RNA sequence: GGUGAAAUUCUUGGAUUUAUUGAAGACUAACUACUGCGAAAGCAUUUGCCAAGGACGUUUUCAUUAAUCAAGAACGAAAGUUAGGGGAUCGAAGAUGAUCAGAUACCGUCGUAGUCUUAACCAUAAACUAUGCCGACUAGGGAUCGGGUGGUGUUUUUUUAAUGACCCACUCGGCACCUUACGAGAAAUCAAAGUCUUUGGGUUCUGGGGGGAGUAUGGUCGCAAGGCUGAAACUUAAAGGAAUU
RNA sequence: GAUCCUUAAC
């Protein structure tokens, strides 16, 4: 169910005779058998766990916290990074740019895995089949296959009925609408074919 | 005792920025340009309207409390024209009539090596 | 346009002088002259404590006006205020630049010119990428028109100058760095290496860049003892 | 009228005849 | 007919060189088709360099001239008389006045 | 003999789904089912598990990689950036 | 109001398109090395002196 | 360069590849060059530095893998390490 | 902010001027030339690695291994196509302000594809020197690039044992320039477009009045756009080249 | 910057 391998990795407790035995999610060049180094005085290495305040501008980093503490949130999915793009040490504070395009002001203390995630380039294969997509969602979740709601009765959806197939009323529902109303384009701001590009 | 500040002089076309800051760059002093003394749009660079704007800010400097600038002057540059304004001609006689003194005047227009795209297209511009 | 902005503010003076003050910017030991200007600052105010933006403020300085000669007119300096107490901040070295005018007098056509570049890091820890420039002259006595170089002549200048420059560069700080390129021991150094390959007047060295700044300065040396 | 736009004209015809002998197909 | 042995421009051996742009219309022009000229002026203008050397702090001031190689193109060179067209036979001289 | 003309891998398909996606399977199968040279041992054993996990015969090291590639060009540029940042800062 | 008596000593030729002014060369009478170019609109000779409100202009071509 | 020289060293002088021989030429204390390809082992390059360090033998760490190293030596296979038991003709020895 | 002038747009939520910076992508100015290399397309930051090339010099080797070439291939600006990456600038389409009798144009402000890169296609340009390649001979002159040769010639190591860069002449090989006409040509002009009615050095390709028409059809290549091959029916007395006032 | 056009040849 998930896109990125993910790492057993091993580190020793500092406190106690033991081994303590980690889940990372594997970034792209990871190998068995490679020393990995979590820590705020870590080198800049593939793989490493440095803070985002000792990170510098421009560094690639996956498996970002959110918060310190919180052991990852942010460009989890496979292939996906966080760029920094800057800081300030007064109120430390670091500003990333995420996988949505979406500019962040996170703590300087909160951590990421160097690097991006492997399992890259995985949606540019068509499944081409049914089967495909139901081995796909059979891991994840019960989300297949989806019926249209114009090809069901009133009683079943906001869409059903009539004599055609048809929405009848606008398909952009507003963001107070209540359970039962939010179906089709929830608070669009904008509707139909965009002849632009992202614009970050 | 001279205490001197920065002319940064902007000339491009159509406008002429004259502001004074201090040697480090980092705080301003009397940033008026043509538009703020002509009223007629196609005269912000205007000789006249240009002088205006920086016997302005030199009195703005003067009373602020600096003797002498370091000139600065700059045209459009990057992509653009790159030949200054008329303001550039008129601003520094207008500040040496008001008597800052002046110094280490230099031009510093930013040249590209190998500039990105010059706009207007191929044929360029087709007036 | 006075009367062309039809609204001024789209969500509906005191002037800055008074809560301002003046601030004496100082030299390092290697240049004659000590004093190079003053600066407008914000009023220190306990909550924002102006010195934080006072140690961030880098002042363009002409070689010309910190050593008093004419003919350091075409260099400039950046000086980077690192260290501020009591209204008498002093600054370090930052980087090194020509006028854009030189530069552009400097180049003619009708003639080749040479520029090598190096990153190399000094022995106090900094790391200085420095610029060299070469020009090719016509030699006396000569009648060809342009006295060009024949691109071998141009590789061999630029290795020779590029190791001239690491070498310099390691085996003296900063403050040595300053104190050499200030006589421009350089310049006659470079062209002694070079004279046996192509005359190459005009070898001035262009811009210089830092990346670094100093620590807590407790000890032994010029900051605080006295 | 320029040699060009002439050329374009008569690869718009032959489009056009393409697609209508496709048709017919 | 060939009007000109030389094809307007300065091409043997080459087959193509990197364009210029032009500095009025911004036409996208050989470089060796250009028509640069090379702008060498005083900053000052010359009509204020006795005001510039009495309101300067420093003596014997150098006032620094301005340098920047200028590109134009064959239709706004005409346009701004920078060059202008000559008779049949005397299209040929190389030299400038 | 060439037992295919364009086709290749993506025969198996036949006749369905369409030759712009057919196309499109084929550029990536060929890729996710190539033998990758190992960068430890130097021989090509380098095959995938699955979608991310790149297994080496020999010398029994997986790799994290991409989902059809061993590497992507994306993680080469990261590679090279991430090298370039650490550089400068030690030096 | 300030005004500056200058006498001119060049006539440069008539300037504009239909000629109405002519391009002059004037010279202050306080401050005599200070020299200036500036556009009469009537009839010039040597030895005329001219009453000027402001003296921070040149005045070059005019087309 | 390197190539050159190594190229003849195979033409005029002897020479072992492989780790195996290798180890027992630096046992036998009749070698004199070492070359270890750069994608061996670490593990491997620190016994065959230290079997290098107890014999006084020479060791040059080739700029490539076992790939690049066999073409170097002349040969169509991958070579780790290539021992040069002598020269004559080389200067490989004196150099680096 | 732009413009002849404006306007679209952004502004007591400071991009639009400065200081420090940081990032992205493209680009490689000035030096830059009647200069260089490559078969052409084309190629201009430093260094390294990889293989290649012209010219020169040779009292080196082989000895006709050569020239051009249907078929058949390689490379082929830009735009364009497929899909990744990239996506800063400029910007077919489109939005929009102006001009205008109209303006789905020029002008102004944005802006998707594109511009960039990887893999695969495409195979066209005024792809021009509108001049096929090879070989020989026929005027002069200076300049320039690369190589070589000669000169009690010029300057710094160390004016003392080696030399680089210059100066003079010669030569080979180039990119090219001035003049007449030996000649040529319809002329413009041409050292080749000359040595062709005093007609023959070798060889390849193409054309036969203007259209219809690079169309139809049949092949063939391409994902497509299209490329290559390529008519006829019919119509027309001119269409064209170079110079004159 | 609107200065768009000219009952048909001889």
């Amino acid at each position: 169910g998930r896109g990125a391998p993910l790492a057993k990795v091993v580190f020793r407790d500092p406190y106690k005779y033991r081994l303590r035995e980690e889940i990372f999610i594997a970034n792209e060049g990871v190998h068995t058998g490679q020393f990995i180094y979590a820590g705020k005085k870590a080198s800049l290495n593939v793989g490493n766990v440095l803070p985002l305040g000792s990170v510098p501008e421009g560094t690639i980093v996956s498996n970002v916290e959110e918060k310190p503490g919180d052991r990852g949130a942010l460009a989890r999915a496979s292939g996906n990074y966080v760029i920094i793009i800057g800081h300030n040490p007064d109120e430390n504070k670091t500003r990333v740019r995420l996988p949505s395009g979406a500019k962040k002001v996170i703590s300087s203390d909160a951590r990421g895995v160097i690097g991006v995630i492997a399992g890259g380039g995985r949606v540019d294969k068509p499944l081409l089949k049914a089967g495909r997509a139901f081995h796909k969602y059979r891991l994840k979740r019960n989300s297949w296959p989806k019926t249209r709601g114009v090809a069901m009765n009133p009683v079943d959806h906001p869409h059903g009925g009539g004599n055609h197939q048809h929405i009848g009323k606008a398909s952009t529902i507003s963001r107070g609408a209540v359970s039962g109303q939010k179906a089709g384009l929830i608070a669009a701001r904008r509707t139909g074919l965009l002849r632009g590009s992202q614009k970050t | 005792s001279q205490v001197f500040g920065v002319a940064r002089i902007y000339a491009s076309f159509n406008d002429t920025f004259v502001h004074v800051t201090d040697l480090s760059g980092k705080e301003t002093i009397a940033r008026v340009t043509g538009g703020m003394k002509v009223k007629a749009d196609r005269d912000e660079s205007s000789p006249y309207a240009a002088m205006l704007a920086a016997q302005d800010v030199a009195a703005k400097c003067k009373e602020v409390g600096i003797t002498a600038v370091h000139v600065k002057i700059r045209a459009t540059g990057g992509t653009r024209t790159k030949t200054p304004g008329p303001g550039g001609q008129a601003a520094l006689r207008a500040l040496a009539r008001s008597g800052l003194r002046i110094g280490r005047i230099e031009d510093v227009t930013p040249v590209p090596s190998d500039s990105t795209r010059k706009k207007g297209g191929r044929r360029g511009r087709r007036l | 346009a006075v009367g062309k902005n039809k609204r001024l503010s789209k969500g509906k003076v005191v002037d800055p002088f008074t809560r301002k003050e003046w601030f004496d910017i100082k030299a390092p030991s290697t240049f004659e002259n000590r004093n190079v200007g003053k600066t407008l600052v914000n009023k220190s105010t306990g909550l924002k404590s102006a010195s934080d933006a006072l140690k961030g403020r880098v002042v363009e300085v002409c070689l010309a006006d910190l050593q008093g000669s004419e003919d350091h007119s075409f260099r400039k300096i950046k000086l980077r205020v690192d260290e501020v107490q009591g209204k008498n901040l002093l600054t370090n070295f930052h980087g090194m630049d020509f006028t854009t005018d030189k530069l552009r007098s400097m180049v003619r056509k009708w003639q080749t010119l040479i520029e090598a570049n190096v990153t190399v890091k000094t022995s106090d820890d900094y790391v200085l990428r420095i610029f060299a420039i070469a020009f090719t002259r016509k030699q006396a006595n000569q009648v060809k028109r342009h006295s060009y170089a024949q691109s071998s002549h141009i590789r061999a200048i630029r290795k020779v100058i590029s190791e001239i420059l690491t070498k310099e560069v390691q085996g003296s700080t900063l403050a040595q760095l300053t104190s050499k390129l200030i006589p421009e021991v350089i310049n006659k150094e470079i062209e002694n290496a070079t004279k046996d390959i192509f005359p190459l007047q005009n070898i001035h060295v262009r811009k210089v860049k830092l990346l670094k700044q100093p620590k807590f300065d407790v000890g032994a040396l010029m900051a605080l003892h006295g | 009228m320029r040699a060009k736009w002439r050329k374009k004209r008569t690869r718009r015809l032959k489009r056009k005849r393409r697609k209508v002998r496709a048709r017919s197909k | 007919p060939k009007k000109r042995a030389s094809n307007g421009r300065n091409k043997k051996g080459r087959g193509h060189v990197k364009p210029v742009r032009c500095v009025n219309c911004s036409k996208s022009i050989p470089k060796d088709k250009a028509i640069k000229r090379m702008a060498i002026r005083n900053i000052v203008e010359a009509a204020a360099v006795r005001d510039l050397s009495e309101a300067s702090v420093y003596p014997e001031y150098a006032l620094p001239k301005t340098y920047n190689k200028l590109h134009y193109c064959v239709s706004c060179a005409i346009h701004a008389r920078i060059v202008r067209v000559r008779s049949r036979e005397d299209r040929k001289n190389r030299a400038p006045p | 003999a060439k037992r295919t003309k364009k086709v290749g891998i993506t025969g198996k398909y036949g006749v369905r789904y369409g030759s712009s996606l057919r196309r499109q399977v084929k550029k990536l199968e060929i890729q996710q089912h190539a033998r990758y040279d190992c960068s430890f041992c130097g021989k090509k054993t380098v095959k995938r598990g699955a979608a991310g996990i790149w297994t080496c015969s020999c010398c029994k090291k997986t790799v994290a990689g991409g989902a059809y590639t061993v590497s992507t060009a994306a993680a080469a540029t990261v590679r090279s950036t991430i090298r370039r940042l650490r550089e400068m800062v030690e030096a | 109001t300030p005004v500056t008596l200058a006498k001119v000593i060049k006539v440069l030729g008539r300037t504009g398109s239909r000629g109405g002014v002519t391009q002059v060369r004037v010279e202050f009478l306080e401050d005599t090395s200070r020299t200036i170019v500036r556009n009469v609109k009537g009839p010039v000779r040597e030895n005329d002196i001219l009453v000027l409100m402001e003296s921070e202009r040149e005045a070059r071509r005019l087309r | 360069s390197i190539n050159q020289k190594l190229a003849l060293v195979i033409k005029s002088g002897k020479y072992t590849l492989g780790y195996k021989s290798t180890v027992k030429s630096l046992r036998q204390g009749k070698s004199k060059l070492i070359i270890i390809a750069a994608n061996t082992p670490v593990l491997r390059k620190s016994e065959l530095e230290y079997y290098a360090m107890l014999s006084k033998t020479k060791v040059y760490y080739f700029q490539g893998g076992n790939n690049e190293l066999g073409t170097a030596v002349g040969k169509l296979f991958r070579v780790g390490v290539v021992s040069i038991l002598e020269a004559g003709d080389s200067d490989i020895l004196t150099t680096l």
